[PDB]
């Protein structure tokens, strides 16, 4: 019962802690320290922060 | 900038 999101826009990543991704990517949600910034993990296991408005709740 | 700006951090 993992929580995923689908990237709506390409995010190159602004900060070193940010998780860069591309439009259509599936990311697993690990943490929610903020309303608009969540800690996610991509398909390859790389972790980092992502902007919520750039993704949609998968399923 | 096709997407809107990223949200404010903290
Ligand atoms: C970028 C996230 C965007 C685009 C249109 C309206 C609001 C935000």
């Amino acid at each position: 019962s993992a929580e995923y999101v689908r990237a709506l826009f390409d995010f190159n990543g602004n900060d070193e802690e940010d998780l860069p991704f591309k439009k259509g990517d599936i990311l697993r949600i690990r943490d929610k320290p903020e309303e608009q910034w969540w800690n996610a993990e991509d398909s390859e296991g790389k972790r980092g922060m992502i902007p919520v408005p750039y993704v949609e709740k998968y399923h | 900038e096709v997407p809107g700006p990223v949200p404010p951090r903290r």
